[PDB]
RNA sequence: AUCAUGACAGGUUAAUCUUUGAAUGCAAAUUGCGCUAAACUCGAUCGAGAAGCAUGGGUGUGACAGUACUACA
RNA sequence: UAUUACAGAUCCUAAUUGAAGUAGCGAUUAUCCAGGCUUGUAUCCUGGGGGCUGAUGAGGAGUAGGGUUUCUGGACAACUUAAACAGAUCCAGAGUUAGUCGAUCCUAAUCUCAAUAAUGGGAGAAAGGGAGUACAGUUGAUAUUCUGUAACUGACAACAGUUCGCGGCAACGCAUACUAUUUUUCUCCGCCAAUCUUAUACCGUUGGUAGGGAUCUCUUUCCUACAUGACAGUACUAAUACCCAGGGAAACUGGUCAUCAGGCGAACUGCGGCGUUCUGCUGGCAAAACAUAGCUGUUAUGUCAAUGGCUAUUGGAUUGGUCCAUGAAGCGAAAAAUAGUUUACUGGUCACUCGUACCGAUAACCGCAUCAGGUCUUCUAGGUAAGUAGCCUAUGGCCAUUGAGGCAUGAUAGUUCAGGGAAUUCGGCCAAUUAGAGCUGUAACUUCGGGAUAAAGCUUGGCUCUGAUGAAAAUCAGAACCGAUUGUUACGCGGAGAGCCCAACUGUUUAAUAAAAACGUAGUGUCGCGCUGUGGUAGUAUAGCCAGUGAACGCGACAUGAAUC
RNA sequence: GAAACUCUGAUGGAGGACCGUACGGGUUAUUGAUGUGCAAAUCAUUUUUCUGAUGUAGGUAAAGGUGCGAAAGACUCAUCG
């Protein structure tokens, strides 16, 4: 056999980031030790990314490229730190934050950057304050004790809905995938050869083998549905 | 090349000790220009044959003329 | 060319004052007959890969 | 007659420095002219706008120009257009006469407990 | 398809003259496939015998190393 | 050039020793881009050439860094 | 004593037969006649016919590559499918001139060392960035490089004369330093579409003068020529963008080809401000260059006056639309602010290094070769026409191509064929018919967008006029009359309709027997994982690499393959 | 037209729309010519596409049980299960 494309993807000679016209790495400024007022001087879009990024300056003038919730505008004052109060827009640590509100940009560990909670249209909601660790509800269901210290910017992540549209022309995904990474189309592994994947060959297309395969399964045989503790149509629950 | 209009303004530009020649030339309408050379430009002088018999007088005498 | 560079234009050079038939007085001397030239050459026949 | 002209230059490709115009010359000869790159010149900061009493010609060539032309006469003269620096002698007065007036507010709110 | 006609556009030099062996050094790899310049010691194998004694010692002038044999001859005869 | 003030295709040793290469002032598909107390040599105090300047490690010499150890204030 | 005896091994190497004076001498417009030079020319040169190429040209020039093929002189043993005095062949000499064009300098994708007391250094583009040049002349070959003439840019020196901050309500104007820090701007940026306008080319209405061509007759005719560089200046005409002063808007007004603009201040008025374009007038500048006329190197006259483009290309201006697409960096330059130190401005010498000839496919490159193949780009005339089509022709370049004689048969590329009209054949394969434009007229079915140029009819020339719309020298409509009923005249231009199957669609694919129903796609669905993680890779250095400049509207792994049911 | 709005004409210039040029990109048919070729994949006529998932140049990245592959076991210097 061949090495498989699953496989190829680490090798990272053509499966890079098309990170060229990317304006920079989105995250907070640095900790630092009350309270910071910072006019926001513009927002611009950057390529892959479907959230706006805002740029702050905290005047020298300290730059931060911070990820934007929505009803942000240019010349708000934005404020980082404890005892700023609560808009659309302020960068709070999770000790003041109410329980029961959308929050954005959340950090894992504190002065980190921003880790949950980025893409467009997105949220961690706030459950309830233990006592260190405020838990909070990531987008997909999952709950996460993460200490109160660290920071997380008030409401949800501007430019949602974009999937709401659908694309009707290959061509709209070949422009989507030229900002982000080579990574489509996608061939089949039934279409291919039985040397090129595994599910290929045979007279007649079909997969013969289970198609559902175990973690302890190696490079090369990890294709299809991976430890998949349920199949099929996902009819209530 | 610039060109210069008034007559007394050539001749501060004559008695610059820069200059190394004036060129009297015919042209149209029966007028003359007096092309003095300069290091850097060609200052031309247009003039009427009223004030032309002048003008020659005018110009120092170390200078060398060449007529055409 | 043009734009060739130093050390490419040395090489076309040398290798035009050696394309030259062999001198008369080298048979006169030694006194032995058929020897060519080796680093003769045609332009259009052979190319010289430098 | 033929009016074809030659580029002069040795680089073939039509680039955006290597571009040409037909002139004739005193000979009756028609030549390929090299056409000098345009400049956008000075906008300003905020809005983003064409200040005005500067020429779009090279910064490089700005310099062997006069110190007049090279800017404007007011503070902020190059970089801000006129109603934005009325703007800012607004707001950087009425922000510190809010601070002078507040350092007065606190001298002569704390003034009441004596009497 | 895959003869004269796809020979046409072949203009571009994959190898140039290299410094130390002056013969086929990479452009894009850099590196000079007959002798290895620019790598310090210089390249020859074992299962290149034959080609290896055609650059090595004896092929050129030998201009310091003929005078050092001379001398041997002298010493003992 | 001949009985020598010694011919030259002789043989050594010593000079001179171009651009390179371990290649070594920094680079190189470029004759690209540097730096220097005196002395040296032309050039008429101040330019140029000539000749220097690599990395690693050894012994010596010097200088800097430290809320490292310690004594005397 | 042995590298010891050959007819074979599709044996090895070297030479040589028949076939055979046979196959064949292709492709590219077309050659003919008189002279010159010669032992000798259809071929090498001259002159004159007849032709071809027919602005994506065998025209004039360049990247990459070639490397002397360039140029002059002499030469024909060989080569350039015959011939040869010719040649990209042979031989002997000669030729490539730069402060302004390039390289050099900066970084991009990307590569490579070093430090971690570090926060980087270096490489990487002869199409990106990038200070600065033009004309005329000259050689057998070089020219934006040489000469003449006129500019311009940078760096390093002193030195002479001015000057120690003012105008406008404002937009802004006018003569002002340097170091540092920070901030901002220029450099500076996708694609598509529309309108307006310089320059160049071309066609035009009005004339004109210089020379040449044409002539039985006709033509106050036909052709050529009618031109001004970089650079520097300051008039008022007149533009659009934006801003300023007054002005203070519904009976809403102003404005575009189009969207539109306005109490966050419109119309409108200023001999406002300012940027970019424009017209005229100069300097450069007629001294040059070109065309006539005459004299033996140079003297004469002349290169003029008026004013349109519905045509094209280029530069620029004013805008719009589009994106789950938002379209380089760095060196460098100037400005501003805040400190501190202050006088400033205008007006001789020098400019290093390396490339520079010619070809650019048509014989100079890659295909073993002077190979009907292949390979990036530039300047782009007239007529016909919707035209960068096809067809014809000025400027420029050419006859690249063995000759002499025959013409039955056959091969191949072509026009045409009475009557029939697919009977031929596996099969309407092939060819024929259709065709451009204007005016009619358009069905079932449909995802309501399509189908649709559906189908099916008609008209089309030449000549003499008339009218409408524009500014306009253009374009559209209408009527007479004419003869072989014919007219998108050549050139170029769909045969159409009715069923069924597969894939939805634009797209991709076995370079060299398969272009499809295969692959792809949008759409739909399932599975894994919250970063000390997941899917990879990498290999002994406790190396760090890819997704990741990333975070579930995400990343990775599969399967189905638009919509409708 | 009571209204909600919808009839006629112009304006406008959207679309992985259509016809159609090339020394552009492909290569369907004649199973034509050639098959001692001009050519170790050509030529003629016909055909497909022609603002895009477009073509194309230079520099640069990926290397042999690997690479890359809108997947044909395709391609990786006339060489590839």
């Amino acid at each position: 056999g061949h090495i498989v494309r699953a496989q190829r993807r680490g090798n990272g000679s053509v499966f890079q980031a098309h990170t060229h016209h990317r304006v920079g790495p989105a995250k907070f400024r640095a900790l630092d030790a009350s309270v910071i007022s910072g006019m926001v001087k513009e927002i611009i879009h950057d390529p892959g990314r479907g959230a706006p990024l805002a740029k702050l300056i905290y005047k020298g003038f300290d730059s931060a490229l911070v990820i934007a919730p929505e009803g942000i505008h240019t010349g708000q004052f934005i404020k980082c730190g404890a005892q700023a109060d609560l808009h659309i827009g302020n960068i709070l640590p999770l000790a003041q934050i109410p329980e029961g509100t959308e929050i954005c940009n959340v950090e894992h560990r504190p002065g980190d950057g921003g880790r949950y909670g980025r893409c467009s249209g997105d949220s961690c909601r706030v459950i309830g304050h233990t006592e260190n660790y405020t838990r909070i509800q990531l987008p997909s269901g999952r709950k996460a004790l993460v200490s109160n210290i660290c920071r997380a910017t008030l409401g949800i992540v501007a430019g949602g809905g974009r999937p709401e549209k659908p694309l009707l022309k290959a061509g709209n995904v070949h422009y989507k995938y030229k900002a982000k990474r080579h990574t489509w189309p996608v061939v089949c592994g039934i279409k291919m050869n039985p040397v090129d994947h595994r599910h290929g060959g045979g007279s007649h297309q079909h997969m013969g083998a289970p198609g559902t395969v175990a973690r302890s399964a190696r490079p090369g045989q990890k294709l299809g549905l991976i430890a998949s503790r349920r199949t099929g149509r996902r009819r209530g629950t | 090349p610039k060109q210069v209009t008034t007559p007394k303004e050539f001749l501060a530009l004559a008695a610059r000790s820069d200059a190394k020649w004036v060129k009297v030339k015919k042209a149209s309408d029966d007028n003359t220009k007096f092309k003095l050379r300069t290091t850097k430009y060609l200052y031309t002088l247009s003039v009427k044959p009223k004030f032309v018999e002048l003008v020659q007088n005018s110009i120092p005498e170390s200078l060398e003329v060449i007529v055409l | 060319a043009a734009h060739k560079t130093l050390r490419t234009k040395r090489i076309l050079c040398k290798a035009m004052k050696v394309n030259r038939p062999m001198p008369q007085f080298i048979r006169q001397m030694t006194g032995v007959r058929h020897i060519r030239n080796p680093l003769t050459r045609h332009w259009r026949r052979r190319k010289m890969n430098i | 007659v033929d009016n074809r002209y030659t580029l002069r230059r040795s680089l073939g490709f039509h680039t955006i420095r290597n571009r040409v115009a037909p002139v004739r010359t005193p000979g009756n000869k028609l030549v390929a002219h090299y056409i000098a790159k345009r400049q956008n010149g000075p906008h300003c900061a905020e809005t983003g706008k064409r200040i005005n009493g500067i020429k779009c010609v090279k910064t490089c060539e700005l310099r062997r120009m006069k110190k007049n032309q090279r800017t404007v006469s007011r503070p902020y003269g190059g970089v801000y257009c006129g109603s934005v620096v009325k703007d800012r002698i607004i707001n950087a007065f009425m922000e510190e006469e809010a601070r002078a007036a507040q350092e007065r507010k606190m001298a002569n709110e704390q003034k009441k407990k004596g009497k | 398809g895959a003869g004269t006609p796809s020979f046409g556009p072949r203009h571009n030099k994959t190898h140039t003259i290299c410094r130390r062996c002056g013969n086929c050094f990479h452009i894009q790899k850099s590196k000079c496939a007959k002798c290895g310049y620019p790598d310090a010691t210089m390249r020859h194998y074992d299962w290149e015998k034959k080609a290896h004694r055609k650059r090595a010692q004896g092929s050129g002038e030998m201009r310091h190393l003929k005078v050092t044999f001379a001398k041997l001859q002298r010493a003992y005869a």
